[PDB]
């Protein structure tokens, strides 16, 4: 369902010792040794919520991988009530 | 970026009607390209067409349709009417910078109706009635396109059709925002029209026998308020429409009632009614014996 | 001998029962209209005269052995009767627009009865017959058949038919691109309307009991028979007997368990 991009080749190699806050928001390609690695936990890519008053499932919404999103209005019964996230219709990504 | 759906045969007879603003000829000139020079030298906004030249061009057709359809086929003879004034006469588009309210007014129609001939197969159609008019109230401001901002997010949508009723949008435009219910409204950069109300009764002639008389509402907009009388016999050109009653919640029958249809919503209540009652909203109003 | 639950009603056996009889009838006798096969002159001068309605006496039938039945299924079940009655005609008729053009019957002298008053709600959906004058008639009143809904993100325009009153409101676009949830709309002038009209009537019966005040009853009048009525006439009226649960206020969607009672007009005399 979605194709992902690599990019091969780049320019300007970087230690981790020279990086500074002109560098921040932007490309950059590093050298290092992996000390450490953590388990493979599943992040939340198209979410489905539940409204707890007409029991419905509102659709495919998208995440960022910025901040988390949270939905706000009911299109059948016309709500800003409580909502929760479906585990069971929820589509999920490797996280490492 | 949807594909808005297309009506066809919209389409053909906007192009007719534009044949027909930009062909007619009598013995020779064309008249209705005259009004619109006549229209920039004083300021006007109304256009008077006749209705016995509709019929012949194009023998049985043009004019069937446009009778029998009026309420869908308006807005299109409003932008073929909008294509002839761009084309000849493009500085009366601006108000003397909004765009003009442009009023179509038919008349000289084959047959008058009586009012108590009228019935529901008529519905959005383009007919002639008579009557006696009895009261007439003042001239309001009715809202025509509103402007509104987001509550969630402050956006600016403006020019927002609303069509005999309070109407908002269903969707703020930004890809981002989802708001979809929350909005207010901008009361000082909404564009208003002119509104009067009018009330017409049957004439002494046309009473049946043992009966007593009847009554019917008629709207005015625009430029055709305050042409009527209290105590006069008017002829009246216009569309049948229909509008809320809840006075008849009582009487005996079956009164349809709406809902939503729960099959194939995905699940692990908003029933409205469809009373109304017959009314009256008019272009031309003239005023015989 | 398939049965109609909650009827004893078979749909084939009264239609083959009815033709026989609309192909066939009998009856101080002349030699000229009364020994002379009936109701195909009727028909054929209906079809020749360019007409609709065909008006069905009643007591024709309590005599002639095969429809006897029909008379008491007709004065009990005039629902499903009425329908069957129906597609013997469209059908005799191609047998003697004919393929679009719609034909109904019209009951005029159901008989016995003996006022509104003395009927009893075991008389609710029964046909019978009423006399007297009118006083009052509201003006007509347009009822919805067919509905229309516009998607106000696709502009796809879609129809629904009423189905015993209510409306189903689609609840997402049919496009098989815009699929939206919540996207229909109602425009109430592009919608198509039909005649409604109740009248007044005070009901002048042959037995009155012992200190009954006169009363007024409710009629519904639909389509054809619209202005059919003055205030003023003296009229003899065949029709269903109904009853209808009515909304205590216009705020609440409660209803009031004691009902009400009208009359459902077929003839008018
Ligand atoms: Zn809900
Ligand atoms: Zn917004
Ligand atoms: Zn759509």
């Amino acid at each position: 369902s979605e194709i992902h991009v690599r990019i091969s080749d780049f320019p300007t190699i970087y230690s981790l010792r020279e990086l500074r806050e002109s560098n921040l928001s932007s490309l950059v390609r590093v050298t290092g040794v992996v000390t450490r690695r953590t388990g493979v936990f599943p992040q939340l890519k198209y979410v489905k919520f539940n409204c707890l008053k007409c029991g419905s499932i509102l659709g495919p919404f998208f995440q960022d991988s910025n901040e988390e999103i949270r939905i706000s209005f009911c299109t059948n019964c016309k709500s800003k009530g409580p909502f929760r996230v479906n585990g069971e219709k929820t589509v999920y990504r490797n996280y490492q | 970026h949807v594909k808005k759906v297309d009506d066809v045969t919209g389409e053909k007879v906007r192009e007719a009607f534009e044949q027909f603003l930009e062909d007619f000829s009598v013995q020779v000139e064309k008249v209705y390209r005259a009004q619109i020079e006549f229209m920039k030298i004083y300021d006007l906004n109304t256009i008077y067409i006749d209705y016995q030249h509709l019929s012949m061009r194009e023998n049985g057709a043009l004019a069937m349709a446009i009778s029998e359809q009026y309420y869908r086929f308006l807005p299109f003879l409003q932008k073929g009417l909008r294509r002839v004034v761009r084309k000849y006469a493009p500085e009366l588009l601006n108000t003397s910078q909004t765009e003009r309210v442009f009023q179509i007014s038919f008349f000289n129609l084959p047959t008058v109706h009586r009012i108590r001939d009228i019935r529901s197969e008529k519905i959005g159609s383009l007919l002639s009635i008579s009557g006696t008019v009895t009261r007439t109230s003042e001239v309001r401001p009715e809202l025509y396109k509103a402007s509104f901002t987001c509550d969630m997010c402050r956006a600016i949508v403006d020019n927002v059709e609303q069509s005999f009723k309070y109407t908002e949008p269903t969707f703020c435009p930004n890809p981002s925002c989802e708001n979809r219910a929350f909005w207010t409204l901008n009361v000082t950069r909404s564009r208003f029209l002119d509104w009067q109300k009018v009330r017409i009764q049957e004439n002494a002639n046309e009473i049946p026998t043992g009966s007593m008389p009847r009554t019917l509402d008629v709207i005015l907009r625009g430029d055709s308020v305050e042409r009527a009388k209290p105590g006069d016999r008017c002829k009246f050109t216009g569309v049948e429409i229909v509008v809320p009653d809840v006075t008849q919640l009582g009487l005996p029958g079956v009164k349809p009632s709406s809902t939503l249809d729960t099959r194939g919503i995905s699940k692990t209540l908003g029933v409205r009614d469809l009373t109304y009652k017959i009314s009256f909203l008019a272009c031309h109003v003239i005023s015989i014996g | 001998l398939r049965i109609i639950w909650g009827t004893n009603v078979s749909i084939q056996e009264c239609t083959t029962n009815f033709r026989n009889f609309l192909m066939s009838f009998k009856y101080f006798i002349n030699n000229t209209t009364d020994e002379e096969l009936y109701y195909i002159k009727q028909l054929n001068e209906m079809r020749e005269l360019g007409t609709s309605n065909l008006n069905l006496d009643a007591r024709n039938l309590l005599a002639y052995k095969q429809t006897e039945d029909l008379y008491h299924q007709l004065l009990n079940y005039p629902q499903e009767v009425i329908s069957i009655m129906d597609q013997t005609i469209k059908d005799c008729m191609v047998s003697l627009e004919i393929e679009t053009k719609f034909y109904k019957v019209r009951p005029y002298n159901v008989g016995s009865c003996k006022g509104m008053r003395e009927l009893n709600p075991n008389d609710i959906d029964k046909l019978i017959n009423l006399k007297g004058l009118v006083l009052r008639s509201t003006p007509v009143i347009p009822d919805m058949k067919v509905a229309f809904f516009k998607c106000n993100v696709c502009d796809h325009t879609m129809a629904v038919e009423i189905d015993r009153g209510v409306i189903q409101e689609p609840a997402r676009c049919e496009r098989i691109d815009c699929n939206e949830p919540n996207s229909m709309s109602l425009i109430h002038n592009r919608c198509s309307f039909a005649d409604k009209q109740v009248i007044k009537l005070q009901e002048t019966p042959d037995f009155v009991p012992d200190g009954q005040t006169p009363h007024s009853i409710s009629l519904c009048v639909y389509d054809e028979l619209v202005d059919s009525c003055r205030a003023g006439d003296r009229i003899e009226v065949t029709g269903t007997f109904r009853s209808i649960p009515i909304r205590a206020n216009s705020r609440q969607r409660v209803l009031k368990s004691l009902y009400k009672t009208y009359v459902d007009v077929v003839h008018v005399k």
